């Protein structure tokens, strides 16, 4: 049938271009306008532009134009002449251009709705180099205490109570990608406050690719 | 085209999103899992494509386009999205009851005495336990909104079924030390709690 | 007396002369029959009709005959299409596009809307029947319309859907524009187009003002195009066998158009031009390398009638409508000419 396949998504430094590709297959590439859509993390989607396949006509929403290009490759062997693959290229990445980028078509003839889709691919745009975390205490003011991982690259960190031995009331809540290009998450376990004082909590964080091993006691202080 | 950020319903029943705006145009339906690419469920205002459960029914007779399920099914929690042309609505997320509604956890954390010596200082604002997974999360300085130095994660599946999300806003030990309070405001189906936290420490 | 709406392969008619050595006339004289000598339209007595130029086999039947037109008439000296190098001779011809009608076989008719306002799209009081079109110049070019018609009493805005970004405009000038492109005698690759800019620029402020009705009185800018091949992003055209290739950019700069008036914009606007050797192939994704240009004065004068406009979208949050200069393809060049008429079966 109709296909749309796409490739070329990854994890790229601030700044820097990406290219991803859109490979069609089912019907005549000449025939249907190529459009690309981006979708960050639990956001709507948004229309980038349109690139007409017959002279390479482009239309671009007034948020891309200097940053974006939509090209395209015709096929060359005339056996095979239906196939086409069209190409988006987005430069000066930031980490707000972190997104599932998709490639779309409408119906026969037509350019909207889009009817046909291409499975999308991930691009995320963090830092350049691999920085260790800085590991902070949140102490109580029930009794819930945590330790604040902050400001690491890459991806993960694993975060760990008392050697393992606290394990009740553990959250340890997925890592924020901050404009930066830096991650950073929090480890918070409830305990009971009558424990604050008796006995010890120390949070114990380690990230591989740094080689950083940090064990902080989160103490509740005085006031 | 702007759509509610959510909407919720028990399965048999039957629900209605709406998207205002759409200008008078055609308009299409989208329907979207979690980590899949959006496939259309309507077009030319009230046209399935083949494979769409005949459950789904669209309407535009003017500025207002409205999606209808009629006997609704767990398959049904998705995010429906109204589009005209090149627009697309933010999207409404679809939440079939499988569980009660719960309510958010709130936990605000100031930023510590260490990280303040090191010329740095962050307010962390996590949100546990709170179904269905649709929150928005605000921050406040005394009485003024605060947008800069915000990040916030989007809400992610817990172990039991719930959600969980966090919110950082980063600032310097000169703009913390010089505010009365500092609060972060969690919104969960209509409903809004808050916590605050003071630079006068205990 | 009724009729449906049908596609029937059409014939052409010209004046062409058999012994002219012009491509055109060489071209029509073997494929097209004498111009209709007697020609004969009848009101359709108080008929309403659905006219649709966007929607309309004659376009698509016109464009096949210019496509077999040039491959048959214009020879370049390398044609590099697929794994294809094919080389043969390359004689410089005479080329001036001459007016070709179109005609329906029996049992079909050309309804032609007469109404003086047609947008091309919609209902149509003032209906006739002929057998033949007027005489259409098959001229290509891109971004503007050359040596065409000109609406009758006002700028006229042809769209399938001015909502629809994806749907090019065709803007229907009422007052001709003279456009005039002269490669010197004595690089022999540049040339120039001089316009007049006082005509043109208050030329432009008409259409901004006709756009500004349709798009509820928005701010109209224009651009220049957004990317693409060059045949697109330069006005390009065919000059007496030469592929002329012209910058717009100041064709369309907004600070001449504005209400305030003033600024040295009521000067010559001299578009600098190119006449190039490699010309990608329209029919099918290839390259022709044809020779260099003939020496001496290469110049042709032509009427600016109509433009080809792209509307950007994606706008929402913003209060102004931004459109570049370009098309879909050439076949909107021909709906231009064609929107008038319409195929139809009599049964
Ligand atoms: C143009 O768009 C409008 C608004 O969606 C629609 O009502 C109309 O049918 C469309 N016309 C054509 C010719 O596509
Ligand atoms: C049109 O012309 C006819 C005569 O051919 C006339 O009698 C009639 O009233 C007019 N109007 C309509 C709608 O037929
Ligand atoms: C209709 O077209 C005919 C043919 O030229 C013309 O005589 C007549 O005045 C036109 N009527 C209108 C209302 O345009
Ligand atoms: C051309 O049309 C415009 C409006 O589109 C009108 O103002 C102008 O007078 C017309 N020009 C002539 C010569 O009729
Ligand atoms: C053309 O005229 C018809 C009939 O009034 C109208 O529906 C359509 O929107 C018009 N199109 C343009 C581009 O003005
Ligand atoms: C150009 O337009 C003028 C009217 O402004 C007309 O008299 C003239 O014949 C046209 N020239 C050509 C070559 O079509
Ligand atoms: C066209 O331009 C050339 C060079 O400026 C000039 O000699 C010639 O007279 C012009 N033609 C017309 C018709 O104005
Ligand atoms: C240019 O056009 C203006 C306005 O139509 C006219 O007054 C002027 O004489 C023209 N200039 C030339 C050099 O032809
Ligand atoms: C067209 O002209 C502008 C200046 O008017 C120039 O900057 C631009 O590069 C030119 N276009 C091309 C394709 O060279
Ligand atoms: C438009 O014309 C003015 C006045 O002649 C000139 O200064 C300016 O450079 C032109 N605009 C552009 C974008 O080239
Ligand atoms: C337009 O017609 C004139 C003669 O009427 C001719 O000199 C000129 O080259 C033509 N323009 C084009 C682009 O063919």
């Amino acid at each position: 049938h109709v296909q749309l396949v796409q490739s070329g998504g990854g994890v790229k430094k601030i700044g820097a271009a990406v290219r991803i590709s859109c490979e069609v297959s089912g019907y005549n590439f000449m025939d249907q306008f190529i459009n690309w859509v981006r979708q960050a993390p639990g956001q709507g989607l948004e229309w980038m532009g349109w690139m007409n396949p017959i002279y390479g006509q482009v239309n671009y929403s007034w948020r891309f134009q200097g940053r974006v290009t939509m090209t395209r490759q015709l096929s060359q062997d005339p056996d095979d002449p239906d196939w086409g693959t069209a190409f988006m290229e987005l430069r000066g990445l930031r980490v707000d251009d972190t997104a599932v980028y998709y490639c779309a078509r409408g119906p026969s003839g037509e350019n909207y709705p889009f009817h046909y889709w291409g499975q999308g691919v991930r691009v995320v745009v963090s830092s350049p180099s691999t920085k260790g975390p800085s590991v902070f205490p949140l102490a109580p003011s029930t009794a819930a205490l945590g330790c604040l991982v902050k400001d690491y690259f890459p991806e993960p960190v694993t975060v760990s109570w008392n050697s393992g031995a606290l394990t009740s009331g553990v959250h340890t809540f997925p890592a924020v990608l901050q404009s930066s290009g830096l991650y950073s998450l929090s480890s918070v376990v409830t305990v009971p406050s009558s424990s604050l004082g008796t006995q010890t909590y120390i949070c114990n964080v380690n990230h591989k690719p740094s080689n950083t091993k940090v064990d902080k006691r989160v103490e509740p202080k005085s006031c | 085209l702007t759509q509610p950020a959510s909407m919720s319903a028990s399965p048999g029943q039957s629900v209605t999103i709406s998207c205002s705006g759409t200008r008078h145009i055609i308009s299409a339906w989208f329907q979207q899992y979690p980590g899949k690419p959006p496939k259309l469920i309507i077009f030319d205002d009230d046209k399935r494509p083949s494979g769409v459960p005949s459950r789904f029914s669209a309407s535009r007779p003017g500025d207002t386009a409205s999606l209808t399920i009629s006997n609704v099914q767990p398959e049904d929690e998705a995010t429906y999205i109204c589009n005209t042309y090149e627009f697309f609505g933010g999207g409404t997320k679809l939440t079939v009851l499988s569980q009660p509604k719960a309510a958010p956890s709130v936990t605000l954390f100031p930023p510590s005495s260490e990280e303040l010596q090191a010329n740095k200082a962050t307010l962390v604002c996590l949100v546990s336990d709170f179904y269905p997974g649709a929150v928005t999360v605000a921050w406040k300085a005394d009485g003024s909104p605060v947008k800069v130095g915000v990040e916030t994660t989007k809400p992610s599946k817990q172990s039991n079924n719930k959600y969980a999300a966090s919110s950082y806003l980063s600032l310097t030990p000169e703009q913390w030390k010089s505010h009365r309070s500092y609060s972060c405001r969690v919104t969960h189906e209509g409903s809004t709690v808050e916590k605050t936290v003071a630079p006068a420490e205990c | 007396p009724v009729w449906k709406d049908a596609d029937t392969t059409l014939f052409c008619a010209s004046d062409a002369k058999a012994h002219e050595t012009e491509v055109h006339n060489v071209w029509a004289t073997h494929a097209c029959v004498p111009t209709d000598p007697n020609p004969q339209e009848i009101h359709l007595e108080n008929v309403t009709e659905n006219f649709n130029m966007w929607k309309n086999n004659m376009v698509e039947q016109m464009q096949e005959d210019v496509i077999s037109l040039w491959d048959q008439s214009l020879q370049p000296c390398v044609k590099l299409t697929g794994g294809s190098v094919i080389k043969q001779a390359c004689p410089k011809i005479s080329f001036d596009p001459i007016p070709i009608h179109y005609c329906t076989p029996a049992g079909y008719v050309i309804l032609k809307c007469n109404d003086k306002n047609f947008n091309g799209t919609g209902p149509c009081k003032n209906v006739s029947s002929v057998q033949c079109t007027h005489g259409i110049k098959p001229v290509v070019s891109t971004q503007l319309l050359l040596n065409g018609s000109l609406a009758e009493e006002e700028i006229i805005i042809r769209s399938e859907n001015l909502t629809n970004n994806a749907k090019t405009i065709i803007v229907h000038l009422n007052k001709s524009v003279e456009i005039n492109c002269t490669r010197p005698s004595n690089d022999i690759r540049k040339a120039y187009c001089e316009i007049n800019g006082t005509k043109w620029n208050k030329v432009l402020k008409q259409v901004t003002e006709k756009l500004k009705e349709h798009f509820n009185n928005k701010t109209i800018i224009f651009q220049p195009p957004s990317g693409g091949d060059l045949e697109i992003t330069m006005h390009s055209f065919n000059c007496r066998g030469e592929f002329f290739y012209c910058n717009t950019t100041q064709l369309f700069n907004n600070t001449c158009i504005g209400n305030e008036t003033m600024k040295g914009c009521n000067g010559t606007i001299t578009l600098p031009c190119k006449i190039k050797q490699i010309i990608n192939m329209w029919q099918g994704t290839g390259q022709a390398m044809y020779a260099p240009p003939i020496d001496g004065k290469i110049n042709c004068v032509s009427n600016i009638t109509g433009i080809l406009l792209t509307r950007d979208g994606g706008a929402n949050n913003t209060s102004n409508e931004t459109f570049r200069p370009g098309g879909g393809n050439i076949k909107d060049n021909w709906r231009s000419e064609l929107y008038k008429y319409k195929v139809v079966q009599i049964e």
